RNA sequence: CUUAUGACCUGGGCUACACACGUGCUACAAUGGACAGAACAAAGGGCAGCGAAACCGCGAGGUUAAGCCAAUCCCACAAAUCUGUUCUCAGUUCGGAUCGCAGUCUGCAACUCGACUGCGUGAAGCUGGAAUCGCUAGUAAUCGCGGAUCAGCAUGCCGCG
């Protein structure tokens, strides 16, 4: 799929994008504005040239593929520097 | 082809150059590849067992054996002949487009894919693996796609050393 | 090979949205993908993107 | 503090100035957990007043990032 | 009791929870969710205080600053509600808690220790056991508004519609 992950077909494009982690609301929405797709389409009834165009806006910008390692990133070293907000986390 | 050329013109010749052989066909050599499923998930599922049969059959023509429980366990609720998992062993013009398929779309497909485990090496010179994804590839049919269990992959060669068969690997394409 | 046990192989040219053209021994007559072997960016090397975005934090002391 | 800039006691940073000018040594007292850490606190074994006795604590680079109070617990269990 | 059961100061605790129980708020959705347009308010406060208007910023808010010691000016464009677009019975376009990051109000400093905003997710939860509570008219139910305590803190209090 664009984000590597599958989407509804049988649903907007603006919610089918929101499935993709780190892309919500305001990041799907702008992204369609960028792709210039109205916001008001089907994702099983789209073309090549839209969805290479989301699809290149999206590896343009950030991915859940990042998200995921930056985030585990970030939560390791407030973890390991001590930080009593990660010894929180730490204990859950 | 498109696998076949390519090993017989660049590998072969390379790898011999490089390891000093003393003969031609004493390059190693990828004997087979054996995709196994390993579940006996069948006991709670006894349709589990069709799983992975209709999808193998699409993954490569080569029809799949339902390999029976050799012995029974009581830990697993398991009697000597049930059903358990599935076996496919690829020789021949098979592996080569098993080969192609894998290294073109599975591996570029998988969404974290960086740095394949170097660990899994058998010491004797194959290589192990278990995909955990049943969708990897484009021939599982994603709408189809029901359970989310992948496959063990087992390559096998001739190498009597891993760091040759590393290097037949990694020329070949296997990106460690 | 038995008769009709196995569905019947068909040479097909794998496709991918960059353009990369494969072809392998496959059941379907034609399998059009996304990402290709190079259009993987860790088959391209120090990926551009990665290789951006990798660098560790400098405490943000821009401000 | 937003953009009004870091924060930091005077004292504890005139005690680390000092500190720093010829070279890291002994640990530095000070009472003050308000502070934030800063790029001039690594390698300084900073300690930190709990309430009853004084944590030693070594501050590393990624330590710019939270405040002393978050390397010293007060509540005990 | 008294060179301490009194007094000064930094920090901590008063805010910990395998727990149980009173009171209140939010939820489980189609009398609904999100978006476009529109109307009506009643009471109370303003001097180191209240602060029009303009600009910046999705945003909480920041900058210049009019006016007001007040039937003048401001706080302060009430929301429910109505007319439309849209979704469709699902743990969902329900709920936003827990949550990571980035920011806003204040203040020497929100780290033990406020609130608010955006980002990305999102569970518990689909009406809840004995039993129990309030309510006879502008009452019940329910939607907003202002003030006390206040540098900055309200699901509670006082009242108003």
């Amino acid at each position: 799929r664009i984000a590597g992950v599958d989407i509804p077909r049988d649903k907007r494009v603006v919610i089918s994008l929101t499935y993709i982690f780190g892309i919500g609301r305001t990041t799907a929405q702008q992204v369609l504005k960028e792709a210039g797709v109205s916001e008001d389409t089907r994702v099983r009834d789209l073309t090549e040239e839209e969805l290479g165009k989301i699809r290149d806006i999206i590896d343009k910008l950030k991915v859940e593929g990042d998200l995921r390692r930056e985030v585990s990133l970030n939560i390791k070293r407030l973890i390991e520097i001590g930080s009593y907000r990660g010894i929180r986390h730490r204990r859950g | 082809n498109r696998l076949k050329e390519k090993y017989n013109k660049e590998i072969a010749p390379a790898l011999m150059t490089k390891f000093n052989y003393d003969s031609v066909m004493q390059v190693p050599k990828i004997e087979k590849i054996v995709i196994n499923m390993g579940v006996g998930d069948a006991v709670q599922n006894a349709k589990a067992i069709d799983s992975a049969v209709e999808e193998l059959t699409f993954i490569a023509g080569q029809k799949p054996v339902v390999t029976r429980a050799k012995k029974s366990i009581a830990g697993f609720r398991l009697r000597e002949g049930m059903p358990i998992g599935a076996k496919v062993t690829l020789r021949g013009e098979r592996m080569y487009d098993f080969l192609d398929k894998l290294i073109s779309v599975s591996l570029p497909r998988v969404r974290d894919f960086r740095g394949v485990s170097k660990k899994s090496f058998d010491g004797r010179g194959n290589y192990t693996l278990g995909i955990k994804e049943q969708l990897i590839f484009p021939e599982i049919d994603y709408d189809k796609v029901t359970k989310v269990r992948g496959m063990d992959i087992v390559i096998v060669t001739t190498a009597n050393t891993d760091e040759e068969a590393r290097e037949l690997l990694t020329q070949v394409g296997m990106p460690f | 090979m038995k008769a009709g046990i196995h569905p019947n192989f068909k040479k097909a040219t794998v496709k991918c949205a960059c353009g990369n053209e494969f072809e392998t021994g496959s059941v379907k007559e034609e399998v059009r993908v996304e990402i290709c072997s190079e259009c993987h960016p860790f088959y391209t090397g120090r990926q551009k993107f990665a290789s951006a975005d990798g660098r560790v934090d400098r405490f943000n002391k821009k401000y | 503090s937003l953009k009004k800039g870091p924060f930091v006691d005077g004292h504890l940073m005139t005690k680390i100035e000092k500190l720093n000018e010829t070279d890291k040594k002994q640990v530095v007292k000070t009472w003050s957990r308000r502070s934030t850490i800063f790029p001039q606190f690594i390698g300084h074994t900073i300690a930190v007043y709990d309430g009853r006795k004084h944590v030693p604590v070594f501050i590393s680079e990624d330590m710019v990032g939270h405040k002393l109070g978050e390397f010293a617990p007060t509540r005990t269990y």
